[PDB]
């Protein structure tokens, strides 16, 4: 039995959010999201093994006009990170994928299609960041989901 | 006095001038005998004769010597003539040196002194400035010879011109840190006897002319960072502030400024350091020693955590200011305060420019136009105003010279001097600017030196040309009072050109070499395609068909205002443009937009159009989005939403007014996200000021909601603000209105309990919003109580409180019920900033007659520091009275039709 190397990029998104004028809650843009770090630090992350999973690992804080966040979110203001099906022809959302190179970046620069990563409150979907795709198809290295 | 010795008459005789200065002085910063604060010092001035005379002087103010006076050394060659007596004229602040014998010119000779004076707290000379913190009361030695006052630190040549140089020790406390223009020569040195005093040494200075001196022994620290190019930049303010990054913004863009204004001179910045100081009180905004410049605090210091970005911008445009001071004034210091104008007014255009490069993103030049030019010019439109060029011989008293401080040596020099770099195309005035610097560094000059420097500059160019020559056009602009107004018959292409005073009928009697006419340089724009160029030659009457147009056509003048005059158009030519803002208004620049409205309500008050015409040019702002249109209409408005607010025209103007914001409340409340993150660029966040400010002041629904809903936030949880300093003025003072006793009494604990004066002045504001009559009236008594308010800050929340409409009469009767007592006690108290303000709304025949009373029951008791504001007061009605009874029915019909949907 052949031995694979299977890969899980574990991506942390960091969540902000704070109380609207109108007490609504709305998902700050200023909310980190940080990579695996590999041979650089961080903003970028290519897949070099046979296969790999995605696992995203969501918290979340509040803040006050002074963009300051520390105190948690309590609620209306609850919400956890989803990785929205941005405009890429494919998304991790369980139902397989095959790629012959698989990078994850930060920066806009030099990418494909880009993921919507977004604060899933009660009863609304806010985007707060891009996550950027480097993508080359092909049958090299694999995608189990889960 | 009787003049025939020259120790009588107020300027320094030409007979010697000063080499160089060797100053040592010591501060002592506890207090003394009977509790007084003192300094010691002793100079030696080496002065070199010019032309022989038997008497030396030199300027002395508030200083004690030893019971001789003054003993004087020849240099090693000199003979030394004797001295007869050494009296002291206490009004022309002069040393006089009498002698037995004479001195002859070549010989230079060296005058030594020992002193000592008062460190007083008078915020200037050689003083100390007590401040709070923790609960302490600190104590620290600074300087501020402005104009005079050099004098009174050191006997010394205290005139701009007569530059020497200086060599500075501080004697002082052990622990704390001497400062000055120069570095320190080595590290302090343990004095002699007293080793818990140390002794800081200054490396020479250039060649400066006193005034610009500093020196400080304080208890401070600083934040700094070295440019590549040597020179060492420092942020001083007290040690708390620098723990906190409060002074890190002020070092932020203190670097890019310092780069901008060496390539903006094509000269190198002058000095091995530069030191900008953060005082706590310090008065008059900034000063700019030489190497070492004094800020107040709110203008040098930034908290991101409890600050607006109005207070940002307040802190780079006056390190601009003040930076730019440090090569024009400083390097090439003008001749006499005479001439001050051009230094301020110099200083005060490329304020922006420095800034802009800072804040390159921000769009500041812009602002020049409705913070300076239009600000300017409200006061040079009437008989009661002066030119900027005068005379020398009538510049004399350390008083005459203060005066040399109005604002229009200030705006209308930076207006009219922000004009002259726009018709020589920037890039020419530059090398003029050069040249000027690199001939006269390090002596005195007068503003027609660079005059002159600036056609050496046209001269040898063939590309852009003037009428006349440069000193002949500016001359039409320095030499007489006042400014004209273009007019222009777009039918037939005529042109006029008249001194405009707003006040029709006035009896202008200055009179003026050139009959009020000027050499105008006109830009201006067909259609948004920028026409050709035009000149008003200094005649009346004349015509070009730049200024003629077809039956669909709009000519427009004054381009991003860049001409100190006011523009307007035939009937016709306005309807067009109106027409043009309506429909795309992208056409026609920021600035102009802004212009076409500031420009028709000064036209209507001075009757050369319709008052419904100014209206008309609102009209169009249902569709702007940018701060400086709206913030013109408004600031024309205000007059009227203060004649009519508490009448029958209210209504309607309310109505029409909440008309025209709500797209623009709309706007950002979708731009800005429901209100949780301020747009970036500096005018546009001033939009949303705004926006809002006009929002809730004119009864817009979700406007209260939002104020409501925040300040309720906010009461949820003290101590965690949630509203944007940005917003909190609006908000407070709509919140607190919107409510009751619940609010005003938490807003009234915040205040007592707030310690940052930025703060506590927002809210003392907003607790004067509240509509609850007993509320105001409660609030009107506190403000006699010092224990609760400020005595200065009393004045100012009490016509605070007459600004609210249902104050008006609690705040006007309480005013001159409380006369007495007021005068008979609280009698510097700025006892006509009140009266002013509180009668600021009388408007009927009625309201005079009872301020005719006031007057006449309060007559015993005399007003003085005001009085000529009580008189005055009396005038405004008049006007007011006659104002509103021909405007009424007019402007009344006008805001009922433009309200309908
Ligand atoms: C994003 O991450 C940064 C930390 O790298 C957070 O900013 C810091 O947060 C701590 C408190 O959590 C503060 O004490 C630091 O002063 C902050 N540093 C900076 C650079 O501002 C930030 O809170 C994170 N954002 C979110 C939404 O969690
Ligand atoms: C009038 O001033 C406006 C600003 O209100 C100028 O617009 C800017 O022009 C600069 C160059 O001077 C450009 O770099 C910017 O992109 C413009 N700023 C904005 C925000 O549009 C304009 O140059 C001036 N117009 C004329 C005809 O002199
Ligand atoms: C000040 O010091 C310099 C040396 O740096 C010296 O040349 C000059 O003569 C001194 N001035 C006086 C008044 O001694
Ligand atoms: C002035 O001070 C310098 C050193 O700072 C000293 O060398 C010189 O002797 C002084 N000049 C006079 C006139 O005392
Ligand atoms: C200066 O002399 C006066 C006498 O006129 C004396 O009252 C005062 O204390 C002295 N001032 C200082 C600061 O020593
Ligand atoms: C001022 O500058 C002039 C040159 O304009 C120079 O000749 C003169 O010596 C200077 N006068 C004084 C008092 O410094
Ligand atoms: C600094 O030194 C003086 C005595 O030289 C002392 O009185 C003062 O308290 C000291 N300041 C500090 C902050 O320790
Ligand atoms: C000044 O610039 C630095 C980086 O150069 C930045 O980190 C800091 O936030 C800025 N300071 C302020 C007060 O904005
Ligand atoms: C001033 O700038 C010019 C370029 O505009 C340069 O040639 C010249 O050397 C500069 N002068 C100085 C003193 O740096
Ligand atoms: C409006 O005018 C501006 C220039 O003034 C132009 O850029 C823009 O395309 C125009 N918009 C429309 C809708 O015509
Ligand atoms: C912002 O406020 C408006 C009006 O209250 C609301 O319709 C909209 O949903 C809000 N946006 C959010 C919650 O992101
Ligand atoms: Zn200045």
């Amino acid at each position: 039995p052949s031995f694979l190397t299977h890969t899980i990029v574990n991506i942390t998104i960091g969540l902000g959010m704070k109380r609207s004028g109108y007490g609504q809650p709305i998902a700050s843009t200023l909310s980190n999201i940080t990579l695996p770090m590999q041979d650089n630090n961080t903003d970028v992350y290519c897949v070099r093994s046979d296969q790999f999973s995605v696992y995203v690992h969501s918290t979340c804080k509040s803040a006050l006009w002074d963009n300051v966040f520390k105190r948690n979110c309590t609620d209306v203001l609850d919400a956890t990170a989803v990785i929205k099906t941005g405009t890429c022809p494919f998304s991790f959302d369980k139902l397989y994928l095959t790629f012959n190179k698989f990078c994850l970046s930060l920066s806009p620069v030099g990418a494909n299609c880009k993921f919507d990563v977004a604060a899933r409150t009660r009863t609304n979907d806010q985007v707060v960041r891009s996550l950027y795709v480097i993508y080359e198809e092909g049958d090299s290295i694999v995608l189990v989901p889960r | 006095l009787d003049q025939s010795k020259p120790w009588n008459r107020y300027r320094l005789p030409t007979t010697l001038l000063p080499d160089s200065y060797n100053v040592t002085l010591r501060p002592y910063l506890t207090p003394n005998a009977d509790g007084l604060y003192i300094f010691k010092g002793k100079s030696i001035v080496r002065f070199i004769c010019q032309e022989p005379t038997d008497v030396i002087i030199i300027h002395s103010k508030k200083l004690n010597y030893t019971t001789h006076m003054v003993v004087l050394r020849g240099v090693g060659d000199s003979q030394v003539p004797e001295i007869d007596r050494t009296e002291l004229v206490e009004l022309t602040e002069y040393l006089v040196v009498h002698l037995k014998g004479s001195l002859q010119p070549g010989h230079m000779y060296e005058m030594e002194s020992e002193f000592q004076g008062e460190l007083a707290d008078d915020l200037a000379g050689f003083y100390r400035s007590e401040y709070m913190e923790g609960n302490v009361k600190k104590v620290l030695a600074t300087t501020q010879m402005q104009s005079t006052d050099a004098r009174k630190s050191f006997p010394c040549f205290d005139e701009p011109a007569m530059k020497a140089t200086f060599n500075i020790t501080l004697i002082h406390p052990n622990n704390l840190t001497a400062l000055s223009n120069m570095p320190p020569k080595g590290s302090s040195t343990p004095l002699a006897e007293d080793p818990n005093w140390s002794v800081t040494e200054f490396e020479t200075t250039p060649v400066m002319s006193t005034y610009l001196l500093a020196y400080i022994v304080s208890e401070f620290q600083s934040v700094n960072e070295t440019a590549q190019n040597g020179v060492l930049i420092r942020i001083w303010a007290r040690p708390n502030a620098i723990a906190e990054g409060h002074g890190m913004y002020a070092l932020n863009v203190t670097g890019p400024i310092l780069n901008f204004f060496a390539n903006h001179y094509n000269t190198s910045y002058p000095l091995p350091k530069s030191d900008q100081i953060a005082l706590p009180d310090f008065n008059a905004g900034a000063m700019e020693n030489w190497g070492l410049v004094t800020y107040r605090e709110n203008a040098l210091l930034f908290d991101p955590q409890s600050s607006s970005i109005s207070n940002k911008e307040r802190v780079v445009t006056v390190i601009a200011h003040e930076l730019a001071h440090q090569w024009f004034g400083n390097l090439v210091t003008l001749a006499w305060w005479n001439d001050l104008w051009l230094n301020e007014g110099f200083a005060s255009y490329v304020e922006y420019l420095g800034a802009d490069h800072a804040e390159p993103t921000w769009n500041l030049k812009d602002l020049i136009v409705p913070g300076d030019v239009y600000r300017v010019m409200a006061v040079d439109a009437l008989a009661s105003s002066h030119p900027l060029t005068t005379p020398a011989e009538e510049v004399n008293t350390p008083a005459q010279i203060s005066e040399m401080f109005d604002s229009i040596s200030y705006s209308k020099g930076a207006s009219v001097i922000r004009m002259l770099s726009n018709f020589l195309t920037e890039d020419l005035f530059k090398e003029g600017l050069a040249s000027y610097l690199h001939a006269f560094a390090y002596q005195n000059t007068t503003y027609l030196d660079l005059w002159e420097h600036l056609q050496k500059a046209v001269d040898a160019q063939t590309s852009i040309r003037l009428p006349d020559t440069v000193r002949a056009i500016m001359d039409r602009w320095t030499l007489q009072m006042g400014f004209p107004v273009i007019t222009v018959d777009t039918k037939t292409g005529n042109i006029s050109q008249k001194h405009f005073l707003l006040d029709s009928e006035s009896n202008v009697t200055r009179s003026s070499a050139f009959d009020y006419l000027w050499i105008v340089p006109i830009s201006s724009i067909k259609n948004g395609v920028m026409q050709d160029h035009y000149w008003l030659r200094d005649v009346s009457q004349a015509q070009n068909d730049l200024f003629k147009t077809a039956s669909d056509d709009w000519v427009l003048l004054n381009v991003n205002v860049t001409g100190y005059f006011q523009v307007n158009y035939d009937e016709d030519n306005w309807r067009m443009i109106q027409h043009q803002l309506q429909t795309n208004l992208s056409v026609i620049p920021v600035i102009n937009r802004a212009q076409v409205i500031y420009d028709s309500f000064n036209l209507a008050t001075a009757h050369m159009v319709p008052v419904t015409l100014a209206l008309d040019n609102t009209l169009f702002l249902n569709g702007e989005k940018e701060y400086m249109p709206w913030q013109a209409a408004l600031s024309s408005l205000s007059y009227f939403s203060l004649m009519f607010d508490r009448s029958e025209v209210y209504g309607p103007m309310k109505k029409y007014l909440r008309k025209q914001v709500e797209p623009l409340f709309q706007h950002f409340e979708t731009l800005t996200k429901n209100w949780t993150e301020r747009p970036e660029n500096l005018m546009d966040q001033y939009s949303e000021i705004n926006a809002i400010s006009t929002a809730c002041s004119n009864g817009l629904p979700q406007c209260e909601n939002l104020a409501k809903t925040l300040f309720d936030q906010w009461m949820s949880d003290p101590e965690n603000n949630p509203i944007h300093p940005n917003l909190r003025s609006t908000i407070y003072c709509n919140a607190i209105a919107q409510g009751g006793q619940d609010q005003w009494d938490f807003a009234w604990g915040q205040l007592q309990q707030a310690q940052l004066v930025n703060e506590a002045d927002k809210l003392r504001s907003a607790l004067a919003c509240s509509n609850e009559v007993w509320l105001l009236n409660r609030y009107l008594g506190y403000t006699l109580n010092p224990d609760l308010i400020r005595k200065q800050d009393a004045t100012s929340t009490i016509n605070s409180i007459a600004s609210n409409v249902i104050g008006q009469p609690l705040a006007w009767d309480f005013v001159q019920s409380n006369w007495k007592k007021l005068f008979q006690d609280y009698g510097s108290f700025s006892f006509s900033n009140l009266i002013q303000g509180v009668t600021r709304r009388f408007s009927s025949e009625f309201e005079l007659q009872q301020l005719e009373q006031f007057k006449k029951n309060n007559m015993d008791v005399g007003f003085g520091s005001g009085t000529r504001a009580l008189e005055q007061a009396l005038e405004k009605t008049k006007a007011n009275i006659k104002w509103v009874k021909e405007n009424k029915e007019v402007v009344l019909n006008w805001f009922i039709e433009h309200s309908l949907v």
